[PDB]
RNA sequence: CUAGAGUACGGUAGAGGGUGGUGGAAUUUCCUGUGUAGCGGUGAAAUGCGUAGAUAUAGGAAGGAACACCAGUGGCGAAGGCGACCACCUGGACUGAUACUGACACUGAGGUGCGAAAGCGUGGGGAGCAAACAGGAUUAGAUACCCUGGUAGUCCACGCCGUAAACGAUGUCGACUAGCCGUUGGGAUCCUUGAGAUCUUAGUGGCGCAGCUAACGCGAUAAGUCGACCGCCUGGGGAGU
């Protein structure tokens, strides 16, 4: 199966971090996670962590051709950057990097302060 | 958003960019709820840190 | 002084009643996400920033400004 | 904790001519036993003669470098949590720590003829299979899981 | 008689009220495609959720409440309070010119009203959050902090209750007393190009001389110098019982 041009999503929390590569049409191809390269735990939430998950979806994506990019970063935790220079690391034209955060206007009430 | 050339400018065309929109510090202050007294004291206490360093300045302004 | 003629780029001219209509005025007010600006950046008088804002918030509605970056 | 710490030095080695060896003998000598300690090193230096033809310096030579390693952890603590930190190990350094494994295991190898237990040790390592390089690969492998904190709470 | 007080006339500024309407981002539940092994959480874990196809990801539908940026020692209101946009009714303040009424004023025991939030009654409505509660963990012990869940409630209509660190810990009203730097709104004068200038009222901030104060500290928004009326205090517990 061919496809080309495809999309490349990033999710980063403050304890793991997935990242997935897509198409224009929103399917799945290849997804890889920070927990499935084995850390568990403190090192997990490393932004080490998020460049081994990282090209470990490029490799699976390599199936398919996908010579192009397109990058959607999400998220405030850790390895926010750090994932985008572990992607052409395996060979990836790059086009354009994009933020997507969500933002409410005043949305609905978070939980309470911890102590 | 960034467009593209090489890619380490490409990069810190996008760091500071985020920043310079902002969107990372609002996101810090979405994860526990603030009573308005305790938002009524970031009211409070970063006024009086300007209004003091409009005058602390001018004494390295002798 | 980039903030302070900004000033007068309401207060030398008579054109006090602004109009949401002046796309061409409003777009320098506007960053490149959508925020709109403060008020010492541009350092215009506070009666017109607060005018400012009313114009800003009906062209919006009209979709005539975006809001985000999403849609 | 004013910087104090200078420099000295021992270079002596006149029935051989050499430096390494004058530095790796003193990891022998106990309690100032130094002729002891002298004829011990030598007499494990000529069954490496009488065993390979090649000079024995050069065994010495290889016996270091598969043994020196080149990272390893260093535990600073945050105060809080203990962490584990993979540092560089500096090039003055990275001597004295294959001398210092080389000498200790050779005192449990528990042979007869005290010079053949170090002969033993400087032949495997120049190939690979002495408890002193599967003691160094290991504390390499070390590293990598704790490859995470390299930089981040460091 | 017109200096207090009130009216008539222009003119600005405002999250001041009440009644409807309409938005966009985000959260959740549900539907559908792709896709396949974990997700989530924490000093670290565990309870929990997962191939009976989760998280992710795209498309769609429904519903509920809050209103980023502007936003500020900034405004308005008698105080509590009040931030999306528009219509709809509706109160008061500022500022200028000018005429009129000619002391019509101040305070107020009793009495009358408006009273945050939690709570209470009948009816709606149920997104998130979350006392009570349940489980995991920590712990000599842990009902607690931390974690996963979770009900009344929070939301609306109508009625009730009347207390708060209801705070400027300072009753309302009137008159005099060196200065300087800010800021909201409004007229001035002024050479005019001003990033103008100075002066004057109505607010709202930072320093400061006399003066007062046990001291700290206030200092034209007095705790300074003086008037008019009211409320209240008399060692600590016992007891605002
Ligand atoms: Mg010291
Ligand atoms: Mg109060
Ligand atoms: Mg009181």
């Amino acid at each position: 199966k061919t496809v080309v041009d495809g999309i490349a999503h990033i999710h980063a929390s403050f304890n793991n971090t997935i990242v997935t590569i897509t198409d224009r049409q929103g399917n799945a191809l290849s997804w890889a996670t920070s927990g499935g390269s084995g850390f568990r735990g403190s090192r997990k939430s490393t932004p080490f962590a998020a460049q081994v998950a990282a090209e470990r979806a490029g490799q699976a994506a390599l199936e398919y051709g996908l010579k192009n990019l397109d990058v959607n970063v999400k998220g405030p935790g850790p390895g926010r950057e750090s994932a985008v220079r572990a992607l052409n690391a395996c060979g990836y034209k790059i086009a354009s990097i994009t933020d997507v955060t969500p933002i409410p206007h005043n949305g609905c009430r978070p939980p309470k302060k911890r102590r | 958003k960034v467009k593209e050339e090489p890619f380490d400018v490409a990069l810190r065309r996008f760091k500071r960019s985020c920043e310079k929109a902002g969107a990372l510090a609002e996101v810090r202050s979405r994860e526990f709820y603030e009573k308005p007294t305790a938002e009524r004291k970031r009211k409070a206490a970063a006024a009086v840190k300007r209004h003091a360093k409009k005058v602390q300045r001018e004494q390295r302004r002798r | 002084f980039f903030r302070r003629r900004r000033f007068c780029r309401f207060t030398a001219e008579g054109v006090k009643e602004i109009d949401y209509k002046d796309l061409n005025t409003l777009k320098a007010y506007v960053s490149e996400t959508g925020k709109i600006v403060p008020s010492r950046i541009t350092g215009t008088k506070a009666k017109y920033q607060r005018q400012l804002a009313t114009a800003i918030k009906r062209a919006r509605y009209l979709a005539l400004l975006p809001y985000t970056d999403s849609h | 904790r004013r910087r104090v710490a200078a420099k000295r030095e021992v270079l002596a080695d006149p029935k051989y001519g050499s430096q390494i060896l004058a530095k790796f003998m003193n990891h022998v000598m106990e309690s100032g036993k130094k002729a002891v300690a002298e004829r011990i090193v030598y007499g494990a230096l000529d069954k490496v003669k009488e065993r390979g033809k090649a000079d024995p310096l050069e065994t010495f030579e290889k016996a270091l470098d598969a043994i020196a390693p080149l990272v390893e952890v260093k535990s600073r603590r945050v105060g809080g949590a203990t962490y584990q930190v993979p540092v560089e190990v500096r090039p003055s350094r990275r001597n004295a720590l294959a001398m210092r494994w080389l000498v200790d295991f050779a005192r449990k190898r528990g042979e007869k003829s005290m010079a053949l237990r170090l002969a033993g040790e400087l032949l495997d390592a120049a190939e690979g299979k002495g408890a002193a390089v599967k003691k160094r690969e290991d504390v390499h492998r070390m590293a990598e899981a704790n490859k995470a904190f390299s930089h981040y709470r460091f």
